[PDB]
């Protein structure tokens, strides 16, 4: 039998309304592992470039990760993919939750979507039984809405429940997939789901799952469960309580905010307000924070309860975690109430928390520079909060104004002109970044804005610290227990490596040192969005219970099939090859590397080209960013550079 | 003097994660944790995060009959769901009863382990289990899971029909 | 191709722990009826701690021959209950819903054959109500069978064999 | 057999530790119907007038009313009887809650205790099972605290347990007995109680009630249920919402306290403060009683809720209804928050809340006047709500200056002498009243002061409205459905009663109305007090369910025995007329039955001397108060009028 993965998924087509169950290749498992990389291999290779993303042909699939499903603490995403419809490259997103272990239990790993519904309908699933249904009763209601009465209308009160807001059915850009307290948030890919006539995924199961070497299994999860406790005794020391722990940032048990509110700009990605912590802000917030927090309660087989229930008067509840707890009230600058309030509003809507802010604070730059006219803005209210609660819903509705803002900043302001591009100062390939305007150029962070797949910073960070510690003796007692480097020469960098002096940025760490960081980072995040494991547990806090020495041990025991550190390595040096070459495919090139402008005061071109030239050799890349014919043989991805050369990409020999 | 245990949940603490369906339905597998399956899982956690609801269910006695009025509360605001207090392994419902044949299940702390794996894996510490001498003796009728297993299937089957199935089976 | 179930409503907010359930429920079930009344011996009990406000009407509910291996006990919004707190059976661990001199189970049958519930008329503050909805009762001998494996597996052919023959 | 009594009582020996189980005289609850009456029967001929209230010889009874335990509303009452220390007259005393239907489910009428235990020890009961228990472990514990240390030990969760607090122990002369939301709470039974070295009187009954004719009886009852429902939907018009329905005083539930706080006078009975209730005082008070009340709760088998779990922040809860809501607040010039803090102690300690906040005015008016000295004081603190704290512990240990405060004003005057007499100005019978100064003297309520055996005014008062309506329409709308009078005459006095002109007091209703009036109100009281009712659906509210023409329906189809309304009316006149010969026979006179001296600002002694002389004359007595020996031949009551004349209280023809 098949361990871990239940070798099964349901392919639908919208269109006809056709459901087909397809046993898998176990070959694709051993070469790109699950969840983002099989769902790469898929759209490789029926999705072509010509295929736009409101096009039938385009795909949407959910993904469980491989070992979700089984014990493993905190395993437990689906990857959702599909071609973006704001940057026109591969998205894909994550969601945390109960929803991908329901659909393993279910007895399948994927749903793949194409074609289109001419209704709206949703897809029920329980184990066996999957049909169409239809949802025009729900056009329109929140994506929690829509859950809780879907799951009284079926009577599956356990079931799970995905589902897009009324953003997602018209369409908007940034447009989000909801499931409780989580969300596949950003790339559009909500966007997508409203395309296809599709309001839901409604999926119950209750079939076993099964692991191949069952007390290996089983060891290995109980060693993650001591690590977590003593890893939770001894949080890193001098760092912040949002990030010195295990977990996403744990900002719904913190209410000390000074490090993002002082260091993260205001406005759209605009304003520093360096001292802006005061005592007052402290309580205030405070007292806000304790009034709306109902609950801290976790994703399916978690101990951390990063996410919280959110209780605002007068609002039904919702469930929020991490940073969009911060970006409507900085965008509008405005308090912690406003925040949670509108962000009840766009989670129902089912928006991007991190772009919608950014395009809102855009919108009212332009109408401040006179380059939008306030006739632009029908009934434009007065107040600045109930500004920001009027353009929601112009742009949910695609309505007017809001029709143009529904797309994002890059095509809002490319379609307005009249200088409007020039306040779209935050995008990198089309996709906004955290509102964050440094002074120092730092050449880790250089390379995962250029390079990073995901197009978002916080998703390929983490495993190296952000920051040197000032004393030689806090670095020694760093590296003492840092069990997770691949090498040693990761202890020895951050032993070196300095706040100030000729061992700080950007000249130090030196080039090679920071090409071995990033791919180490990214690489973790490859392996997470593969396995389903929850980042929270392994790519993003600092030494985690999940790492590159324990990961194998995880497949083998789980999945039934051969693994080893080199061999783990390769698969995701593989699948992170493999979703450059279908960028690359759709026209992405160097060019297109490069952070904003004016993203860091201090620029150094000679040291910035250097990085990047050393970065791809790395990879094993061409100087213009693509995967060379030699890399990718080696890699088992010869049918890639056929391809490449048949299509002008590469120049054979 | 005999010992009673008593298992004592602090709703208050829990994050509804429902780990504790996890392991104790991987433990239950066979052969032990070759597989897992929360419908086969002897807590069953009542989750509803809109209502605010987070009640870990332990299983409990078997009845082969429906109650002739099911129950419904309201306490301290909280609409809680018709017979959502009760332990028993009941015709019903499908909590405590496995999922593709009815059989009854029932929370046995774990016997012969260690310690009660749900608690090993509640790391938020909701679920302990405390023991202490009484004098009332044991006036249970003690039948065996064995023994309630097939008794259950002889009600619902016939005592010809489950003997026959099973002559056909060894 | 469908069956009426009934579902008592208490709600617990509204109970002021008088117990005038508890006297009507027994009085009726008397014999001959509203001869004696007898709290012990009522279909329904009131689980009362004004130190705790706990008022919860407990129904009597289905009879078990055997303790469970553990008793479970809640702390809910604050409130510690009691061990076996919710529970409804007739159970040789407590004399809740067991006739107090003879010990035999009690089981409410929602004062079967009478115009309405006595408990229901005699809670004037409205704390109980009895309401009904039509169910889709059963389709399942695949089941049987898959049940026998089962038990096969967890303890064997010979012991599961030996067992049925008795 | 026989119905609704059980037919039997235990009698204790505490001295010797024996218990004993007796069958009653069923000619007993013919003649004198059951609990204040068969308590009055057992007093007058096994206490005479040489026994002092702390001799051994002393008894103390709790007794259950004849039809408590049945499934009568609100019929609960335990009678709780003995010879009071502070009036040195009968004291009976009642409480509702749980206590006397558990002792009837045990199987007894009552518990007869005399003797003294050497040590402290409890009495537990379950059926017929009766034992003495150590209780040395309980010394000092307040009355609630000790019942669930009790429980607890007993493992008894559902027993029902009556105890006192340390003013009971230390024989505080109006120490109280506490039962869950009950109290016996005036006389001094607490301290009888204490004297006899009883903790607590524990008891768990399972046993079946019977009753006579099964199928009359619960007809009586739901007919009862019919007229609750009905006159709780037609409030008296024009009355305050505490006294408009059935019930105790809705204290608890309403928190307009105008009538009370205007009318009644502050401090030791002594200020009127015509305008106190300001908007700003009832927004405070009701802030106070919104946080402080957790649940509204009633007696056993009893819709009306009339007390409450009270709560306040640090305190643990008490249970609190009616009239002690105020009575610590007021006698204090202070809050309703201070009022609620206080009476959680004192009830605790098991002390009279009538009397004990009048005691403590009374001694600060004396400090006042210089009458004590700031040395009898020791470290008497600066703040008013301090001192009241201050010295209700000084009080309930009776230390040093608590030691004379301890025994009630009359006697503390009397032991501090220098004018302290003059303060006293609050009693009758040596028993402190209602903190009421009124202008004109009523004519009604001047007999109900003199004569009542319980000496509160609170429990004599009830079927006969307080006032009149201004308009005659208003009385007609009263009268027309006013079922519960004896007799027509009663509506004719309300129709021509006005509050002004020459149908106005004190003139009118003339002395025999007012003779009339008072003998139907007590009449009632009587009758609820030998079958356990509630007064709150009875004898207390206007026009309640249970009245002189239905309740020998409920005595005849309950107990079996024959009973019409004339028959009620003359064992009610019996047991009243035997309650009166047990005071006579312990010195009351004429003399003693006189209201406090400036009870109203104007007086009329020949109205008052005719009032007096026809009352007498109405109840058969002598114009000194004595019952004659031609009534008490009429009533049965030979036995008495022989022991009057042996005795020189009555002459010889
Ligand atoms: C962000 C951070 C606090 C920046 O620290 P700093 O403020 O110190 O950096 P700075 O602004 O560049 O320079 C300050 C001053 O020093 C000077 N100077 C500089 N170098 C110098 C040298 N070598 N020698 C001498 N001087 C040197 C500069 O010129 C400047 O001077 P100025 O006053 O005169 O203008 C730090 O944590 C970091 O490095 N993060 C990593 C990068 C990043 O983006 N991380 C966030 C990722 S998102 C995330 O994590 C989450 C998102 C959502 C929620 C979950 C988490
Ligand atoms: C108490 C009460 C408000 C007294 O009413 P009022 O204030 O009206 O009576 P007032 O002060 O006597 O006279 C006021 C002014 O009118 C004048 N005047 C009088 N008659 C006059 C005439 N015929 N003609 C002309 N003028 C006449 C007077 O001279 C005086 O004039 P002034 O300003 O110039 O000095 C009313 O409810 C009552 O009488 N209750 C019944 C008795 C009682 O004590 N009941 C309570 C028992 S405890 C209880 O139940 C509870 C306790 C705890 C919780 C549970 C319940
Ligand atoms: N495998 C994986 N896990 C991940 C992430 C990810 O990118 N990949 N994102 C993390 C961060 S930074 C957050 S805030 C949450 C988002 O949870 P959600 O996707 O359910 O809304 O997931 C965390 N777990
Ligand atoms: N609607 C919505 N948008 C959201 C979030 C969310 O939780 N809900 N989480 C934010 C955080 S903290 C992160 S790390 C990213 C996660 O990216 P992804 O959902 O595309 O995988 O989305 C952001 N945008
Ligand atoms: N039979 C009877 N019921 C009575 C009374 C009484 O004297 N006799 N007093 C009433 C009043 S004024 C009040 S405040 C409550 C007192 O309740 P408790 O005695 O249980 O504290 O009882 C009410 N019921
Ligand atoms: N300790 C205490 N004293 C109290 C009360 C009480 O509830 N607790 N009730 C008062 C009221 S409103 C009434 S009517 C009388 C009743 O007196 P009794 O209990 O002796 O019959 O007690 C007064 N003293
Ligand atoms: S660590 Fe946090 S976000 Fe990650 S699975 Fe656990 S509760 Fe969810
Ligand atoms: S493991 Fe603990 S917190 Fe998680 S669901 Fe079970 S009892 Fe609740
Ligand atoms: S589930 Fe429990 S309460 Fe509900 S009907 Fe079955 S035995 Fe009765
Ligand atoms: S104690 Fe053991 S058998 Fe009982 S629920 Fe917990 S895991 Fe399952
Ligand atoms: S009669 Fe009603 S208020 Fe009274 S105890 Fe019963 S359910 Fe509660
Ligand atoms: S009372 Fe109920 S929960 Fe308790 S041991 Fe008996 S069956 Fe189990
Ligand atoms: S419905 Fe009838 S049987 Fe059931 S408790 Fe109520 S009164 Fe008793
Ligand atoms: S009327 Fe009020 S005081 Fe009297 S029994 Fe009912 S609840 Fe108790
Ligand atoms: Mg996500
Ligand atoms: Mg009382
Ligand atoms: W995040
Ligand atoms: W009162």
């Amino acid at each position: 039998m098949r361990y871990a993965e239940t070798g099964y998924v349901l392919e639908v087509d919208l269109t006809k309304g056709s459901i087909e169950r397809v046993a898998t290749d176990p070959r694709d498992t051993e070469l790109y592992l699950g969840g983002l990389g099989t769902n790469a291999k898929i759209l490789w290779d029926r999705v072509p470039p010509e295929v736009e993303p409101f096009s039938p042909e385009n795909l949407l699939i959910f993904a469980a990760g491989l070992l979700c499903g089984t014990p493993a603490t905190g395993c437990n995403r689906t990857i959702v993919s599909t071609v973006s419809p704001q940057t026109k490259l591969m998205a894909f997103s994550m969601m945390g939750g109960f929803w991908a272990p329901e659909l393993k239990y279910a007895g399948y790993d994927k749903i793949i979507f194409r074609g289109k519904s001419p209704e709206l309908v949703y897809l029920y699933i329980n184990n066996d039984k999957v049909e169409i249904r239809d949802a025009s009763h729900l056009k329109g209601k929140g994506a929690i809405e829509t859950a809780e009465i879907i799951k009284k209308e079926l009577n599956e009160p356990r079931a799970q429940v995905a589902a897009i807001g009324k953003a997602g059915e018209n369409r908007v850009f940034y447009a989000s997939i909801e499931q409780g307290r989580s969300s596949a948030s950003r790339g559009g890919i909500g966007a997508v789901m409203g395309d296809k006539g599709l309001k839901a995924v409604v999926v119950r199961g209750t079939k076993d799952l099964c692991v191949a070497k069952p007390e290996e299994y089983i060891g290995l999860c109980n060693e993650v469960l001591d690590y977590i406790k003593h890893r939770e005794e001894n949080p890193i020391p001098d760092v912040m309580p949002i990030l010195a722990g295990l977990g996403s940032p744990q900002e719904m048990k913190v209410h000390d905010e000074k490090w993002h509110t002082e260091n993260f700009n205001w406005g759209n990605a605009r304003t520093r307000r360096k001292d802006f912590w005061t005592d007052e802000v402290s309580h205030a917030w405070e007292k806000t924070m304790d009034k709306a927090r109902t609950r801290l309660i976790s994703c399916y087989n978690c101990p951390m309860k990063c996410g919280a229930t959110i209780s605002m008067e007068g609002l039904p509840t919702y469930m929020m975690k991490c940073f969009t707890k911060l970006t409507y009230t900085m965008a509008a600058y405005s308090d912690l109430d406003f925040g949670l309030r509108i962000a009840q509003k766009a989670t129902e809507y089912g928006l991007d928390g991190f772009s919608a802010p950014q395009v809102m604070a855009f919108a009212f730059e332009l109408l401040e520079k006179g380059i939008l006219k306030d006739s632009d803005f029908p009934g434009l209210p007065e107040g600045n909060e109930e500004r920001f609660f009027y353009l929601l819903d112009k742009i949910v509705n695609r309505d007017g104004i809001g029709d143009i803002l529904a797309n994002g900043t890059y095509w809002a302001a490319q379609e307005i002109g009249n200088g409007a591009e020039d306040y779209a100062h935050n995008n990198i390939k089309k996709h906004e970044q955290l509102p964050l305007k440094l002074s120092m150029l730092n050449p880790i962070y250089y390379l995962m804005y250029c390079t990073g797949e995901k197009i978002n910073i916080t998703q390929i960070e983490g495993q190296f610290p952000q920051a040197p510690y000032p004393k030689l003796e806090q670095r020694e007692a760093f590296v003492e227990d840092w069990i997770q480097v691949p090498d040693e020469k990761f202890k020895k960098i951050f032993l070196e490596w300095e706040p100030r002096g000729e061992k700080s940025m950007p000249n130090f760490p030196t080039v090679d040192m920071c090409c071995d960081i990033v791919d180490w980072q990214e690489m973790m995040h490859y392996i997470d969005d593969a396995l389903g494991q929850c980042a929270g547990l392994s790519s993003f806090p600092l030494k985690p219970p999940y790492h590159i020495h324990n990961y194998p041990k995880f497949i083998a025991a789980g999945a039934g099939i051969e693994m080893d550190t080199e061999k783990l390595k390769k698969a995701a040096k593989r699948y992170r090859t493999l979703v450059r070459a279908f960028n690359i495919r759709r026209g992405m090139r160097r060019v297109d590397e490069q952070p904003p402008a004016n993203h860091w005061k201090n620029r150094f071109p000679e040291l910035e080209k250097e990085l990047l030239d050393s970065y791809y050799k790395l990879k094993g890349w061409n100087d213009d960013g693509i995967p060379t014919k030699e890399t990718l043989d080696d890699l088992g991805l010869g049918y890639v550079g056929d391809e490449f050369i048949k299509r002008g990409i590469l120049s054979a020999g | 003097k005999r010992i009673v245990k008593t298992i004592n949940i602090d709703a208050d603490k829990c994050n509804g994660c429902r780990a504790c369906e996890v392991i104790c339905s991987a433990f239950h597998a066979m052969p032990p944790y070759s597989s897992n399956n929360p419908a086969r899982s002897r807590v069953r956690v009542v989750r509803d995060p809109l209502r605010d609801i987070y009640v870990p269910l332990y299983a409990g006695e078997y009845t082969e009959s429906e109650c002739i009025g099911r129950d419904k509360f309201i306490i301290d605001g909280k609409e809680y769901d018709e017979c959502g207090f009760c332990r028993a392994s009941c015709p019903s419902r499908d909590l405590f009863r496995e999922p593709d044949s009815g059989l009854p299940l029932k929370c046995d702390l774990c016997d012969g382990e260690p310690e009660p794996l749900c608690v090993k894996w509640c790391l938020v510490g909701a679920l302990s289990v405390t023991e202490r001498e009484v004098e009332e003796p044991d006036e249970s009728v003690k039948r065996t899971e064995m023994e309630i297993g097939l008794e259950s299937l002889i009600s619902r089957f016939g005592a010809d029909v489950v003997a026959d199935t099973v002559e056909q089976l060894t």
